[PDB]
RNA sequence: CCUACGCCGGCAGGCGCGGGUAACCCGUUGAACCCCAUUCGUGAUGGGGAUCGGGGAUUGCAAUUAUUCCCCAUGAACGA
């Protein structure tokens, strides 16, 4: 049925997005979007924030596919 | 030289078209 | 002191003018990274990455491109650069290293130095193009 | 080794030339900047609040790429794919008045010169400026 | 009644030049093109038929072919037969139709009200 | 030397099945920088056995109607998919691709033999080249129908289905249809 | 409420 | 982004429930009488960044949006983005929104019924108006 | 196996499928002279999601539906049917006592008896098993009307021959037969 | 009548000014997809734009049964 994913952050949503993301082996806005009920716009802006957090490596960067990677 | 090169290229193109 | 050759796909013509130079590769005044179908850059980089840039040491390579589409022009530039280096080493250097680089290119891919045998052909009357024809109805 | 505008990534050059026209600040800006599309063959408004600036930059650069192109040729460059509803798409051209008055506004900065040849081309001031900013983005390329 | 912020006495006292901004695109278009002599003569017959009527009475209906006539507001109050191929339909020109044609008031065909298929 | 996409290695790649060992050409002189070859390979018979494997995964991915000339979207989907597999595993993803094609093609196949009205099938052996092509078509189809309506990019879908079939999941549509034809093979015989 | 002017034609459109 | 704490999960602008979590440049389109281009040329003069959503706003932004939205000439939304250019009554270049939109559609239909024109009887009967080729159509919605 | 949940849903929710199945079911009922103008008890054979069975309910009939597909039956569950739905392979037989039903109807289903995939009896055996049991479970003078899609004339002749050997008499009605896009074959039979 | 160029039109279009009775002038026939960034984030949603209400401009003796084009607003069906 409805894939009305969460448009903005929440308490526990950010408690997983600041925390669980650098332990994935693969950080993709579709994957982060898909596991925690988040729109790809929201996860896309959040992953550019994770560039601004400096935790997470940026490997690939394209039009619609921007690949992030957990560090070490 | 550049002009000459350009001319040559044009000629080649023409030839190709003919072919 | 100069060699003047070309490369030809469907409509794309690539005029190559090479001589003794500095390693200069201009494609109507732009490098081999500044062509927007950029993934095919690697195909566009196949004359350098297969042969090594040390063999492109002192050669001026001017490229002037006509007609075609973007992918056809990329394969035409690839074509013309490979034929230009081979024709330069044949006319001005030995037969042996030219033959060797010919054997490096062809056994990788023959399409690098030979032309393509087919084009968007003309039409014999009776349809949209040459092969498929118009459609009808029954009953 | 006088650097060439053609020897740079062109869209990073467009973004930097937009920033250069933003830092200049002097230009006769029209009033339909916040109203219009580029032409009939698009649907929605542009998201850029400075879309006039970056289009002026790209228009100056397309004048740099060839001289002998009038407003109708500037209309013809900025074309695209009109979707005719359920009827199939076609090529549709730019807007005359907007591209004409972009050329007019940059003509105000002595960067666009009318010739005897009917069209409009770049000024020698213009090619000096574009080669300066070309060296700026060339140092932004081969030294970054 | 009011049209475009202008009243009926205001319209009927307004000149022929100033009408030509108060209309639709096609209507200002045609009034720019300028009317024909046939429609001038039809408006003249309308003047004669609207004037000679008794003051209690509505004017005598004038029948006409010209479906492509702009309904001028000067025609309001008359009765006009409009020819749709077969039958002059007699319309009282009310002031609500000053921006339309006569041709829409005599509806030309008969509405399709289906039957049933036989051998299809 | 020659590495895929500038970086990816091919000399580590190993074939398991001898029965499919020649009909995938990846190892030594069929490694190229890009899948975009743009030469003829359907010239005559079996000349699409000596074309590269990633070129086959590319050219069998513009399959659907609206994508039917847009090969550059396909090669960036291939590039993003190899990068996603290289993140989720760490190994050379070409080994994952070879292990996915090997573990997915059918082994017996049913063919209607009789007349037009005698559907009395007979489960026969699978040709190796058709095993290759059936495997590639199943992997592309699992990438298609699991990426019709989702948030996932089709590169992610292809990469995850290639992972799941490389390990033989119950999740891969390709392994599901392989098991289906292998179970139909049990029935017709 | 058929008008006194018009025919049965437009009245069948009514 | 951030977590905006004044987030109305329901908006109510001009008798319309608006899904306030939607993008601001696409949630104003949800009411009748405002499309996509029009709300954009509103927001370019309503001085709100497109990056935000529709539930991230201040009511001061809401009241200046509705202020510009009911006063379209005074805030440089000139006379071609308007829903109605020249009305039958006043000819006033003016935007018309949802309740008044259905009201003025009903007004024009009642007028053309009262006019006894070629359009008005079509609109009373609920048929095609622009002269269509119905030799194969007229399928869904006819009984 | 042929259907799944996705495909059963897409078939039953398609408006074009609904309209054609409804037209053919109403045509089959018109050809069914035994329920036509009569109350009756019915067996719907290859009932699917109950698109044919709903239209039996419209004329006041009580019915049992047989289908081999779980997903077609599961989609039928949510459609407020009044008939009894049974998961069953028609080629193994009709599992009711002698003389149970006034009539039987089948829309778009019996051509599957020419298919040899599901089971390891010959289609010829399953076809005989279907018609012989179908004759038995029907009352005396009962009727069977089957709309079906034959691949060729040999399939039509085989179906006719098996029905004939089982004790049925009647014939074939072919509606619109000059359009092989829109033509429809109806088998119209009666028992002894 | 094919147009270039300039001026005036938020968009369709006007006004002035040449070449071209023609591989020349339009013409280097400067296109679309494609690409690179932005936004959207799987729902009838910004997909689909039908179905209409206001206007605006051309074509023409003549646009009313919408000629065509443009600008708002309307947003049904459609889940392969």
């Amino acid at each position: 049925d409805k894939l009305n994913n969460l448009v903005l952050f929440d308490k526990a949503t950010y408690d997983k997005l600041c925390k669980e993301v650098p332990n994935y082996k693969l950080i993709t806005p579709a994957v982060v979007s898909e596991r925690l009920k988040i729109r790809g716009s929201l996860a896309r802006a959040a992953l550019q924030e994770l560039l601004s957090k400096g935790l997470i490596k940026l490997v690939s960067k394209h039009r619609a596919q921007v690949i992030y990677t957990r560090n070490t | 030289a550049a002009a000459a090169a350009a001319a040559a290229a044009a000629a080649a193109a023409a030839a190709a078209a003919a072919a | 002191q100069s060699v003047q050759v070309f490369g030809r796909k469907k409509t794309a013509t690539a005029v190559a003018h090479c001589k003794r130079g500095n390693g200069l590769i201009k494609v109507n005044g732009r490098p081999l990274e500044m062509i927007e179908p950029r993934t095919l850059q690697y195909k566009l980089l196949e004359p350098v990455l297969l042969l090594g840039k040390e063999r492109f040491a002192g050669v001026d390579i001017r490229v002037r491109v006509k007609g075609g589409g973007h992918v056809a022009q990329i394969y035409a530039i690839r074509q013309s650069i490979s034929k230009a280096l081979v024709a330069y080493y044949q006319k001005y250097v030995d037969e042996a290293s030219k033959k060797e680089i010919k054997d490096i290119l062809i056994q990788y891919d023959r399409t690098l130095l030979v032309a393509d045998p087919r084009r968007c052909e003309s039409k014999k009357f009776g349809g949209p193009g040459a092969r498929a024809r118009y459609q009808k109805s029954y009953r | 080794p006088g650097v060439t505008v053609k020897d740079v990534n062109q869209q990073e050059f467009v973004r930097a030339l937009a920033a250069f026209l933003k830092k200049s600040g002097k230009l006769k800006v029209p009033e339909w900047v916040d109203t219009v599309k580029l032409a009939k063959h698009k649907e929605l408004a542009p998201y850029d609040e400075n879309w006039f600036y970056t289009r002026a930059a790209s228009t100056a650069r397309h004048l740099y790429l060839r001289g002998g192109a009038g407003v109708g040729s500037m209309t013809k460059i900025y074309g695209g794919r009109q979707r005719n509803g359920v009827m199939p798409s076609h090529f549709s051209r730019g807007s005359k008045s907007v591209a004409r008055r972009v050329l007019q506004a940059l003509e105000g900065l002595k960067m666009v010169e009318k010739d005897q040849d009917g069209g409009r081309k770049l000024t020698p001031q213009g090619q000096r400026d574009l080669d300066r900013i070309a060296g700026q983005v060339a140092a932004a390329n081969k030294k970054h | 009644f009011t049209y475009r912020g202008v009243d009926l006495d205001q319209l009927l006292d307004m000149s022929y030049e100033q009408l030509m901004q108060l209309y639709s695109a096609r209507q200002r278009r045609r009034l720019n093109r300028g009317l024909r002599r046939k429609q001038h003569s039809l408006l003249k017959r309308l003047r004669k038929a609207k004037k000679e009527a008794p003051p209690m009475e509505k004017p005598e209906v004038v029948k006409t072919h010209l479906r492509d006539m702009i309904i001028l507001p000067e025609m309001v109050g008359s009765m006009v037969g409009v020819y749709n191929g077969k039958t002059f339909n007699q319309v009282e020109i009310k002031p609500e139709m000053i921006g339309h044609y006569l041709g829409e008031f005599s509806i030309t065909y008969k509405p399709v009200k289906h039957g049933r298929p036989g051998i299809g | 030397d020659i590495k895929l996409f500038g970086k990816w290695s091919t000399d580590d790649v190993q074939i398991n099945d001898i029965s499919l060992q020649d009909y995938i050409a990846v190892k030594e002189k069929y490694a190229k920088y890009l899948p975009h070859s743009a030469g003829r390979y359907a010239a005559k018979r079996f000349r699409k056995a000596q074309c590269p494997i990633v070129e086959r995964l590319t050219n069998s991915m513009m399959m659907h109607g609206r994508n039917n000339g847009k090969k550059l979207m396909t090669v960036r989907i291939v590039k993003h998919a190899f990068e996603i597999i290289h993140l989720l595993t760490g190994e050379n993803p070409l080994q994952v691709l070879v292990n996915a094609i090997i573990n997915s093609g059918p082994r017996e196949d049913s063919t209607r033999i009789g007349r037009a009205g005698t559907v009395r099938r007979q489960a026969v052996d699978v040709s190796p080249l058709r095993r290759v092509n059936q495997a590639i078509w199943l992997l592309c189809t699992g990438a298609r129908e699991a990426a019709f309506r989702n948030i996932k990019t089709i590169a992610e879908c292809l990469a995850d289905e290639l992972i799941n079939a490389a390990k033989g999941s119950s999740n891969s549509y390709a392994i599901k249809k392989k098991d289906e034809l292998e179970r139909v093979a049990k029935s017709n015989r | 409420k058929v008008p006194k002017g018009t025919s049965s034609y437009q009245a069948e459109w009514i | 982004l951030v977590i905006p704490e004044k987030f109305q999960h329901i908006l109510r602008v001009l008798n319309t429930n608006i899904d306030g979590r939607r993008k601001i440049a696409f949630a104003i389109t949800a009411i009748k009488g405002v499309g996509r281009r029009y709300a954009h040329v509103v927001l370019r003069k309503a001085d709100i960044d497109l990056t935000k959503r529709a539930g991230e706003l201040t009511e001061d932004e809401v009241e200046r949006v509705i202020t510009i939205m009911q006063n379209p000439r005074q805030y440089k939304i000139p006379d071609w983005f308007l829903n109605r250019q020249k009305d039958v009554k006043d000819g006033k270049y003016s935007q018309v929104l949802a309740n008044g939109l259905d009201n003025k559609l009903r007004e024009d239909l009642e007028r053309l019924k009262k006019i006894r024109a070629h359009r008005g009887l079509r609109h009373f009967w609920g048929l095609r108006v622009r002269g269509q080729h119905t030799k194969t159509t007229g399928r869904r919605g006819r009984t | 196996l042929f259907y799944d949940e996705t495909e059963a849903r897409k078939y039953v929710r398609n408006s074009r499928m609904i309209d054609i199945q409804t037209r053919m079911a109403g045509r089959a009922l018109e050809l069914l002279y035994l329920p036509e103008n009569k109350p009756c008890y019915l067996l719907d054979i290859g009932c699917g999601t109950g698109l044919s069975g709903s239209y039996l309910s419209d004329e006041g009939h009580y019915w049992v539906g047989l289908d081999i597909s779980p997903a077609m039956l599961d989609e039928a569950v949510d459609r407020e049917i009044e008939g009894d739905l049974l998961l069953g392979d028609m080629g193994q037989g009709i599992p009711f006592k002698p003389g149970t039903f006034d009539g039987c109807i089948s829309i778009s289903a019996v051509q599957w008896l020419c298919n040899a995939n599901k089971k390891s009896e010959n289609p010829a055996k399953r076809l005989y098993c279907f018609f012989a049991s179908l004759f038995s479970v029907l009352v005396r003078g009962s009727r069977a009307v089957l709309q079906l899609y034959p691949e060729n004339s040999e399939q039509l002749e085989l179906i006719t021959t098996q029905a004939t050997k089982a004790g049925f008499s009647g014939g074939m009605v072919v509606d619109y037969p000059n359009s092989a896009k829109a033509k429809k074959f109806y088998l119209c039979l009666f028992s002894g």
